[PDB]
């Protein structure tokens, strides 16, 4: 169906043990495809999906000098950062940029995305018309007026609606065999006893990609959403993904209690039932 | 494939 | 400043079964600052050659990182996850519960 590509930056300042740690990732949907690590011998954005490999020389050139930038320009936001909230020399202090674009099922542009936090929170980010900002905070509202006067958003939307469209389709085209496919969850519950009158029931997804699904348990057809465990869905390290939801029920009230599964690789949702 | 920035 | 509680789980690749080989993962979500410890455990000591995935976050800004290795379940081995960050007062340790 539809796809993303996204790249993802975090710089850390490390006051006092050098300059600041900045690790870069691209991905194309869950599927990650280049990294950078400042603190890596190569100095070199590198291949990390085997699709991606059989970009040329000038491609793994020009991606480690825009990175490198991109780590400057974070370098220079730490100081910025710290003068802007009048922080002091000594703590470590956290810069993350995401950007990106986002295209349908016909590969045409849906939308894009260019957002900054500083320490966890939200600083800045393009809002949805490509022309306009969101500042969190007053701090923020100082880079806005920056950024306004520089035209940084004209750029950004230029980028966005552009280059990162045409470099997605290209991705999509060249990985089509990792990109374009679905792996429908291979699902089952498992029913273990507490005590002799409890029992906890395990819904299970296995073996899926893309990442993206909903499982909920149910009690005579009523959402049991506040009585449910959902753990955050996890790498199995193939390239698919796990997910489990668990509630615990009274022995003998098992049949009550159906896990629902949707996910874009099913023909039709799952019921999983006890019965 | 990346993006021509400084808060 | 934000502290955000690294979400731990530990758990094979695939079904485990005594005698095949399988990788065993410990994935941390939910994280923030990115400073982060984590060491596979093989009935208590640190297993050597543990690989990590790039530092990535969500959409909320949270940091998630899987470290894993190669490994063949037995019947006698412990396995376990081992995390230190600031939100922890000590090191935490999850056990590999491969019955789950």
């Amino acid at each position: 169906g539809s796809h993303s590509m996204r790249y993802f930056f975090t710089s850390v300042s490390r006051p006092g043990r050098g300059e600041p740690r900045f690790i870069a990732v691209g991905y194309v949907d869950d599927t990650q495809f280049v990294r950078f690590d400042s603190d890596a011998a190569s100095q070199r954005m590198e291949p990390r999906a085997p699709w991606i490999e059989q970009e040329g020389p000038e491609y793994w050139d020009g991606e480690t000098r825009k990175v490198k930038a991109h780590s400057q320009t974070h370098r220079v936001d730490l100081g910025t950062l710290r003068g802007y909230y009048n922080q002091s020399e000594a703590g470590s202090h956290t810069v993350q940029r995401m950007y990106g674009c986002d295209v349908g099922s016909d590969w045409r542009f849906l939308r894009g995305y260019h957002q900054y936090a500083y320490d966890g929170k939200d600083y800045i980010a393009l809002k949805e018309d490509l022309r306009s900002w969101t500042a969190a905070d007053m701090a923020a509202q100082t880079t806005k007026h920056k950024w306004e006067a520089a035209h940084v958003a004209e750029q950004l939307r230029a980028y966005l609606e552009g280059t990162c469209v045409e470099w997605l389709r290209r991705y999509l085209e060249n990985g089509k065999e990792t990109l374009q496919r679905t792996d429908a969850p291979k699902t089952h519950m498992t029913h273990h006893a507490v005590s002799d009158h409890e029992a906890t029931l395990r819904c299970w997804a296995l073996s899926f990609y893309p990442a993206e699904i909903t499982l909920t348990w149910q009690r005579d057809g009523e959402d049991q959403t506040q009585d449910t465990e959902l753990v955050e869905t996890r790498p199995a390290g193939d390239g698919t993904f796990q997910k489990w939801a668990a509630v615990v029920v009274p022995s003998g009230q098992e049949q009550r209690y159906t896990c629902h599964v949707q996910h874009e690789g099913l023909p039709k949702p799952l019921t999983l039932r006890w019965e | 494939x990346l993006a021509x920035l400084t808060v | 400043m934000i502290q955000r509680t690294p979400k731990i789980q530990v758990y094979s690749r695939h079904p485990a079964e005594n005698g095949k080989s399988n990788f065993l993962n410990c994935y941390v979500s939910g994280f923030h600052p990115s400073d982060i410890e984590v060491d596979l455990l093989k009935n208590g000591e640190r297993i050597e050659k543990v690989e990590h995935s790039d530092l990535s976050f969500s959409k909320d800004w949270s940091f998630y990182l899987l470290y894993y290795t190669e490994f063949t379940p037995t019947e006698k081995d412990e396995y376990a996850c081992r995390v230190n960050h600031v939100t922890l007062s000590q090191p935490k340790i999850v056990k590999w519960d491969r019955d789950m």
